[PDB]
């Protein structure tokens, strides 16, 4: 019984030790030196996106998009094929 | 090993991580005709004595650099470029001073690794409790820092300008009222000694006043350095009472108990119980006898009767901040928290806000 | 008991030494000056520096 | 399967992993840190060429970077808005429905708020000038821009936008019975 | 009806940078809270271990 | 890479000082992802 | 399998007496503590296991086998070969399936002449 | 280009309850002292908590702000000076200052504030942003319906693209002060004598409902009625934080009576169980028609959005941000979310941003100010002293939208 009690007290202490946060920091190599990739079943590769601060504009290619308009309408102009003719 | 340096307004505590007590404790003062520490106080007659840390805040950064240089080279006799340095800052320190600490450590001393910790959380580490309120009273300032799960709450922090230096000046005045001579600038050190040896906190100030006026059994004698002996009585507790009655000094402010209660009340209702159960006293100005019981009775008067009050005042609370710094620097989990030289080089002195809390 | 169950402290992780001449992962250490190095040119430079320093010191 | 969020996904989210050396211990990375020394940083004044006044703010920057052009100044470029003379207005842009000072107020607001016509409408001085709908502001602005371009492109259709907003308002204001009806139709017509 | 296209203005880049900085603030606060909790519970375990070892 | 363990759902975000940070999202199956050895990213030189 | 991180015996009163020997094993995935039968103390000292050794312990027999110092403690200045091994990847506890293809003739040859009599043979 | 630039700017958010201040780049205000200050007619000003809580003869309790806007510029200067000297501990001419302002602040008041900041405090740069935009910025949202319920007003402010749509501002007088008055009335009905803690020399434990056994402090000086009212308000606000709770749905007497009572102890040792009246009081914020034409908080929300462009209403409902101290009453956010989900059109997604903590609710404007001041792209926006030399009247209204 004393051993059963001490093992339950040990499992309680281990649970307390594990409920506390496990990781807070990762290596510099992972942070900057290595890029993160994913390869699918066809062999195509995707690089993990990096949320960077805004990049300065080189030209006027940075077209503005109204994020509130996109809540009611979709972001692409309707193709002329499905557009009804001129009234 | 890591270096734990606690820079205080009156005296600096320096030492190595994991040690029980600081290896070197010396006054924080620079003397220019530059001599720092007890060498400077030995030469009052030829040096201009200035304190760089006022109310926990650095004023002259060159003096602070000189104090750190003296610490590393003469006090601990170590190379700063070999050891990580864990510094302490007073609560509500300006951001620019914390940046300057970072810059000075990396660019003048080329330290390998650095961290800046708040002094109250280190006192709480030394207490060994997760949640509590620290009432740290040093030479020049008194703070009441509530801490929940190790995260200080900056908004609820309350600061009191009353501290042991003003208590030294008040005991000097009271001794002059008894007719003893202490007004000259060196004899201030004798008032400090008699304050540290004989002063005590009254549990009930009016009862002690009446008893010491009625009976001479409460009086004690102290021998001045020149061989003269003085007897001080009633005065033995009028000085510490100024912590609880700052109107004695003419400062219209709340007492330390009232400041602690107000700082607790500034916190969330739910976490107040843990703060009341863990009221930690640190700093030299809290070393007076009976201060734990007087604080207990005052907080119990202010706090609800359904709330359990427990003042924690260990015998080592004069160094609690540095013991906590040493415990933190010796931790395995803390080793990931060091600001590295490379991090400073790539992110600048503002790295201290990104990593340290 | 303590012979059969010694409580050995886990060994310290070694210093990943670097060559002070070229800042490459250290492969060697000079027997005389006990300074690690990574190439023959580093060894020659280190020994020239050591002879100059021992001349200056005494 | 994946998660999306802006700031953070839930209160129970694990903390971010920050990079740092010495996580594997200081002793093992002692030689690397001791081999190098940091570059000096300075609290220095900087010119921002996006500002027209020339005021100098301060930075933490490396010593070698002192005096370099402010990088955030590259973002500074305004939405293109035409400018017309009094003569060009008198010749081309006159409309009995619009005062010149009213149009100048509209175009000043447009230059202020980057053609965000909802913000222009909110800031439009309806007290001094006549009350205008956002369609009226868009109509006047795009008409003037088209006319100036022609004198010196998707045209605006005020009626279509007016009908679109009126329909949206009608769809919004309807009672809960009148949306229960529509959803009951949408589910029963399937 | 499609508005006439325009490139991003200074204010658009300001609002993008604002969104990025707000994210960084929230995540840094969450990290500092969790790290403080971790360190303090480790210190409490260091004292509990010391007490159990010296007893 | 250190530890060689799936940390679960994360995103790479640049921090204030240029520091690249991994934000992490809670999931009920986080323990299963810890035992794990869908779009699943891994670092490479 | 894992790198040895602790070997603390668990003392007790007998109804020094030990009732368990706790071994902590570390792999790249994580760390596990095992509550082994005290009799495994003979095999630990026979294998001369110390902190920083990669070992493996089979569930059935309970005998430990030592396979070297973890390479995280190897320097480029010390010379040994067989005594270092990389820190194991994967979970500390592993279930391995080994499939071998043989012929009955292989078994015949093996049991007919197993491999000082061996020296002369 | 890179991370936002920190130029050592200060962020001040002076509200009617607490003055929130700190350095830009921090995630929390390093100071928050009560806005109410002590005044002695000579005037001598006692400003922070350490000074306010001690009795003084002929000292009145006043506030520089009126209806969310500063009225007494002398007390405002006193608060600013105290903030600088005690908490900031830096010269005003050395750090740029970004201050928040009410959604409805008048042009003349803005000009007066800018004139004060430049002529008196000699600051190098200045900016004045609205509290609602900063609250939105604290949450990384450029658009959304801010709902702020402090002590003075419950206000819905629609923000679109970082701009307050002033036409959609709806303000209600029901706020923390209304709750304080309601608690005062409740205490009066129950004949509880509100004894501020400063008058109590000692107290003894008593049972619930028992008369208070407390000893009055001796040698107490005469105090003004304003300071006594302020101390009573402090204890009432402690009661509000500790006891009151918003019902998860429309208040019902039977359901309220079923739920367990909550015990509170007054400073003089008096204690009681507050039963169901603790739920009735906060109900006025949602259903003012039952309080002995004000609009409920959910009606303030739904009215404010209805005054905006229907192109933007989907975004306003899609980003509802709750801020202010009065929103920290228990279950306030849940009740508000329930009511808004019940009233919102099904065709639009409604989402209340989940940040519900004291720091995130009370300091949100300051957090947004710090975020804005730390942006490199924002460094163009500052009003410089050289700009104040020419456009001291002209540009101050034009530079800060
Ligand atoms: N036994 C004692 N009893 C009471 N006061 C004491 C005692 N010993 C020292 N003091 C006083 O306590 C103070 C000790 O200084 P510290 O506590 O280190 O303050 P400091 O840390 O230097 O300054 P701060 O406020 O922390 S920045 C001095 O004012 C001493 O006079
Ligand atoms: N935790 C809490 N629970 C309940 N009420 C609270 C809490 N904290 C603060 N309050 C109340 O919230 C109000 C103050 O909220 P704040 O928004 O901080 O006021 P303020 O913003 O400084 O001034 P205004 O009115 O917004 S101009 C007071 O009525 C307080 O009593
Ligand atoms: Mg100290
Ligand atoms: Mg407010």
């Amino acid at each position: 019984f004393w051993n059963l009690k001490t093992l339950q007290e040990r499992e309680a202490r281990l649970r307390l030790e594990q409920e506390e946060a496990e990781l807070l920091t990762y290596t510099r190599e992972d942070a900057y030196s290595m890029e993160y990739v994913y390869e699918d079943v066809d062999g195509q590769t995707e690089v993990m996106p990096l949320w960077t601060p805004p990049t300065p504009p080189q030209d006027d290619s940075d077209i503005y998009l109204d994020s509130v308009m996109c809540l009611m309408y979709e972001a692409t102009p309707i193709p002329e094929a499905k557009l009804p003719p001129v009234y | 090993a890591a270096l734990v340096v606690d820079n205080g307004s009156g005296m600096c505590k320096a030492g190595f991580a994991g040690d029980d007590a600081p290896r070197a404790v010396f006054p924080s003062i620079v003397g220019r005709p530059s001599y720092v520490g007890d060498e400077a106080q030995s030469k009052r007659g030829i040096l201009t004595l200035k304190y760089p840390i006022e109310h926990g805040i650095v004023t002259n950064w060159d003096d602070m650099e000189k104090i750190w240089h003296h610490t590393f080279y003469n006090e601990l006799r170590v190379a700063p470029e070999e050891h990580p340095v864990l510094l302490t800052e007073a609560p509500l320190n300006p951001k620019a001073n914390r940046e300057k600490m970072t810059q000075i450590m990396f660019e003048t001393f080329n330290t390998p690794a650095m961290y800046v910790a708040i002094q109250a959380v280190l006192s709480l580490y030394a207490s060994g409790r997760t949640t509590g309120i620290v009432m740290d009273s040093g030479d020049g300032v008194t703070h009441t820092v509530p801490i929940y799960e190790g995260y200080a709450l900056p908004h609820a922090i309350l600061r009191l300008d009353l501290a042991g230096r003003d208590l030294t000046d008040y005991l000097m005045k009271i001794l002059t009222e008894r007719g003893y001579s202490f007004t000259t600038t060196a004899e201030r050190e004798i008032v400090r000694d008699i304050k540290e040896k004989l002063c005590y906190v009254a549990l009930d100030f009016e009862q002690e006043m009446a008893t010491a006026a009625s009976s001479s059994s409460l009086e004690k004698s102290y021998e001045l350095p020149d061989g003269q002996v003085i007897t001080i009585g009633n005065e033995r507790f009028r000085c510490p009472e100024a912590l609880f009655q700052p109107s004695f000094l003419g400062m219209e402010s709340c007492g330390i108990h009232e400041t602690t209660f107000n700082s607790i009340m500034k916190c969330d209702v739910d976490i107040r119980k843990d703060l009341y159960a863990n009221t930690v006293l640190s700093g030299g100005t809290t070393m007076y006898p009976g201060i734990a019981d007087r604080m207990q009775k005052e907080i119990t008067a202010l706090a609800p009767s359904t709330m359990k009050i427990k003042i924690i005042a260990p015998p080592e609370r004069k160094y609690s901040v540095w013991i906590g710094g040493s415990i933190l620097a010796s931790l395995s989990t803390f080793q990931q928290m060091w600001i590295s030289k490379q991090e400073y080089d790539e992110s600048g002195p503002s790295i201290v806000h990104r990593k340290c809390f | 008991f303590e012979e059969w169950f010694p409580q050995g402290r886990p060994p310290k992780v070694p210093v990943r030494e670097v060559c002070p001449v070229t800042h490459r992962p250290a492969l060697y250490r000079d027997p005389v000056t006990d300074i690690p190095y990574a190439t023959a040119r580093a060894f020659k430079i280190i020994r020239e520096a050591y002879k100059k320093y021992i001349t200056a010191h005494g | 399967r994946e998660v999306y969020a802006l700031l953070y996904s839930d209160k129970k989210d694990a903390p971010p992993l920050l990079p740092s050396d010495t996580g594997q211990g200081y002793r093992t990375v002692k030689a690397k840190l001791g081999s190098k020394k940091v570059r000096p940083w300075k609290w220095m004044p900087f010119t921002n060429p996006a500002r027209k006044d020339g005021a100098m703010f301060f930075h933490w920057r490396r010593a070698a970077e002192e005096g370099k052009d402010y990088p955030f100044a590259r973002f500074n470029k305004t939405v293109q808005v035409p400018v017309y003379s009094e003569q060009e207005y008198q010749l081309y842009l006159h409309d009995d429905a619009w005062t010149k000072a009213e149009t100048d107020h509209l175009f000043d607001l447009s230059r202020r708020f980057d053609l965000r016509f909802v913000v222009i409408h909110d800031r439009y001085d309806h007290q001094q000038f006549k009350k205008r709908s956002v369609e009226d502001l868009k109509e006047r602005y795009y008409h003037i821009c088209a006319k100036l371009a022609n004198v010196r492109i998707p045209v605006f259709d005020a009626g279509h936008e007016r009908r679109r907003k009126e329909q949206l308002e009608r769809l919004y204001n309807r009672t809960p019975e009148q949306v229960a009806e529509e959803e009951y139709l949408l589910q029963e017509l399937r | 009806l499609q508005e006439a296209p325009r490139p991003k203005s200074h204010w658009d880049y300001l609002l993008e940078e604002m969104q990025w900085m707000a994210t960084d603030f929230a995540q840094e606060r969450r990290w500092k809270v969790a790290a403080a909790k971790k360190l303090v519970r480790t210190v409490v375990r260091h004292h509990e271990e010391k007490q159990l070892r010296e007893e | 890479t250190v530890p060689q363990r799936c940390i679960g759902f994360a995103r790479r975000r640049v921090g204030r000082g240029g520091r690249v940070l991994l934000d992490r999202a809670h999931s009920d199956y986080d323990s299963v992802f810890h035992h794990l050895d869908w779009r699943h990213f891994r670092p490479r030189t | 399998e894992g790198e040895v991180t602790e070997l603390t015996p668990c003392e007790t009163e007998n109804p020094k007496t030990i009732s368990h020997v706790i071994i902590g094993l570390k792999t790249a995935k994580g760390t596990k503590q095992l509550k082994l039968d005290p009799s495994i103390f003979e095999s630990l000292q026979k294998e001369r296991v110390e902190a920083g050794d990669v070992i493996y312990i089979e569930a059935n027999s309970g005998a430990v086998k030592r396979q070297g110092r973890c390479d995280t403690y190897a320097t480029e200045f010390d010379l040994e070969a067989e005594e270092y091994v990389p820190l194991p990847k994967g979970d500390v506890h592993k279930k391995k399936e080994i499939i071998q293809d043989v012929t009955l003739h292989d078994l015949d040859v093996a049991n007919a002449r197993p491999q000082i009599l061996s020296m002369m043979g | 280009v890179y991370g936002g630039d920190e130029v050592g700017a200060l962020v001040f958010d002076i509200g009617s309850y607490t003055v929130r201040a700190g350095y830009a780049g921090e995630d929390c205000p390093k100071v928050d002292f009560p806005t109410a200050i002590g005044m002695v007619v000579e005037p001598t000003y006692y400003i922070d908590t350490n000074a306010l809580r001690v009795p003084r003869e002929n000292m009145e309790a006043i506030s520089p702000l009126k209806n969310g806007m500063v009225e007494d510029w002398d007390s405002f200067q006193a608060i600013l000076d105290h903030t600088y000297k005690m908490h900031v501990k830096s010269e005003a001419s050395l750090h740029p200052v970004l201050m928040s302002e009410a959604p409805w602040n008048t042009r003349a008041k803005r000009e007066k504030l800018t004139e004060l900041m430049f002529e008196h405090y000699n600051i190098p740069a200045f900016f004045l942003c609205k509290t609602a935009v900063l609250t939105a910025f604290a949450n990384g949202r450029s658009t959304g319906l801010i709902l702020d319920s402090g002590a003075t007003h419950t206000t819905a402010i629609p923000v679109h693209d970082g701009y307050v749509l002033q036409q959609g501002i709806v303000k209600s007088p029901l706020a923390g002060d209304f709750i304080t008055m309601q608690c005062r009335e409740l205490f009066q009905e129950m004949n509880i004598e509100l004894v501020p803690p400063y008058m109590i020399a000692s107290k003894e434990a008593v049972r619930e409902g028992s008369p208070a056994n407390w000893k009055r402090k001796e040698k107490l000086p005469q105090v003004t009625r304003s300071w006594h009212n302020y101390m009573c308000n402090c204890v009432i606000q402690d009661f509000q934080a500790s006891v009151l709770q918003v019902s998860d749905s429309t208040y019902d007497e039977q359901v309220a009576a079923q739920m367990p009572t909550v015990h509170y102890e007054f400073p003089n040792g008096y204690n009681c169980d507050f039963g169901a009246e603790r739920l009735k009081i906060p109900e006025g914020l949602f259903d003012p028609s039952n309080v002995k034409t004000m609009l409920g908080v959910s009606h303030v929300v739904t009215t404010s959005v209805g005054m905006c462009d229907i192109d933007i209403r989907p975004g306003l409902y899609g980003s509802v941000i709750v801020a202010g101290g009065n929103t920290l009453i228990q279950s306030f956010t849940d009740r508000l979310n329930r009511e808004l989900s019940q009233k919102t059109p099904p065709s639009m997604r409604l989402k209340l941003i989940a940040n519900n903590t004291t720091v995130e609710r009370r300091f949100s404007s300051w957090i947004g100010g710090s975020i804005l001041a730390s942006l490199g792209t924002f460094q163009q926006m500052w009003i410089s002293k050289q700009e104040y030399e020419e456009g001291g009247k002209q540009c101050v209204e034009r530079k800060c939208p």
